């Protein structure tokens, strides 16, 4: 997360770390007791997901859990057409009791609004180029699809939204995939691509535009 | 593919971050340079040159927000910084080497190559038009130099070195 700050503890409940030998990769968002949403391109064979965790130090935060996950679900449309797509629903091993630390998000059914301030949360690179020892959160906002379209086509597909490019210079970076774009309450997007570097005046950032598979999200859980 | 690519102390490679050198599994001895190609004034084609080990680091970049490196991603692969984008890799038809890896100052969003396990190490695989088939990256022997091109079938396999000793 670029010029953002510290989270304020456990104040994004729903983040899930995913960790690859003790080390975050990912991010993902708990929409369900016993389900992380996160990029596709995010997939392994099998996860290590951190739930509750504000440092990625579980052994120094309480009420933490670190759970083991084996089955995945991309979307059968993913990377067709190329980055498309974007979304990927990971079954937990167990479901997990959620509590004021550890609690599920519910995703936004409409689409999203051009000109709304959001809040995006990760633990990716910082504007120093350096991995912050804590949850970052910053806002962005949503761009028109004239202007996503204008700066990403050919690649702009209704599958993503745009969202930063101020003069803020706020914008999610490498290691923010797979987290929560959070707009008026609800989970809107999945960090997903961007162009280089982060945190340019004039580019925004692309994300998974969940609005769009809502039905596929509920089928997917309740099969 | 869903394979991340590690470096030689088994360590996944880095999104853009840090640097590497493709170090040749049967030409240690020999390293990737810049070398002249047709008429050229300036050189543009990358060789592998017995006279650099471990010859020019490269950094391989995704427009994904991740920070390491699958083998089912599109890449570009570049020479120099992070915030430079001289260095570029492309491919290029070039009478006589073929279809020939070359250098531009120019970057598409998402790169036409792939790194592809083969062997005890990876290939460089280029993807006309970010399709679905895939040319395997080879070496060509001509004006007493071996440059990178297509050679499909018989790909020059390489293991990937952080370039720390920098
Ligand atoms: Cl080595
Ligand atoms: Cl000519």
């Amino acid at each position: 997360i670029i010029n953002g700050e510290d989270c304020s503890p456990h104040s994004q409940p729903w983040q899930a770390a995913l960790v690859m030998e003790n080390e975050l990769f990912c991010s993902g968002v708990l929409v369900h007791p016993q389900w992380v949403l996160s990029a596709a391109h995010c997939f392994q064979n099998s996860y290590t997901i951190g739930l509750g965790l504000h440092s990625l130090e579980a052994d120094q935060e309480p009420g933490s859990q670190m759970v083991e996950a084996s089955l995945s679900v991309r979307h059968p449309e993913y990377n067709r057409p190329l980055l498309a797509n974007d979304l990927m629903l990971i079954k937990l091993d167990e479901s997990v009791s959620e509590s004021d630390t550890i609690r599920s998000i519910s995703i936004a059914s409409q689409c999203p609004t051009a000109g709304n301030s959001c809040l995006v949360s990760g633990w990716g690179l910082l504007a120093n180029g350096r991995m912050p020892t804590v949850l970052q959160c910053v806002n962005v906002s949503v761009v028109s699809e004239e202007v996503c379209s204008k700066l990403y086509d050919p690649l702009y597909h209704p599958s993503m939204f745009c969202a930063g490019g101020g003069q803020d210079q706020k914008d999610s970076c490498n290691g923010d995939s797979g987290g929560p774009l959070i707009c008026n309450g609800y989970l809107q997007g999945l960090v997903s691509f961007g162009k280089a570097p982060c945190g340019q005046v004039g580019v925004p950032g692309v994300y998974t535009n969940l609005c769009k598979f809502t039905e596929w999200i509920e089928k997917t859980v309740q099969a | 593919g869903s394979s991340v690519v590690v470096d030689t102390n088994g360590q996944p490679v880095s999104n853009g971050a840090d640097a590497y050198y493709l170090v040749p599994v049967s030409h240690g001895h020999a390293g990737l340079a810049l070398a002249k190609i047709g008429n050229e004034a300036e050189p543009r084609a990358v060789v592998l040159d017995p006279h650099h080990r471990p010859g020019l680091p490269v950094r391989f970049e995704s427009p994904l927000d991740i920070n390491i490196i699958k083998e089912s991603y599109f890449l570009n692969i570049k020479f120099g910084p992070s915030s430079s984008d001289s260095g570029v890799w492309d491919v290029i038809q070039q009478d006589p080497i073929g279809l020939a890896v070359k250098v531009t100052d120019t970057k598409s969003l998402l790169g036409p190559f792939k790194v592809e396990k083969e062997g005890e190490g990876y290939k460089i695989v280029y993807y006309p038009e970010r399709g679905q088939t895939g040319l395997d990256i080879g070496l060509v022997h001509r004006n007493d130099k071996y440059y990178l091109a297509v050679k499909d079938g018989e790909p020059c396999v390489f293991k990937i070195r952080k370039a720390t000793d920098e």
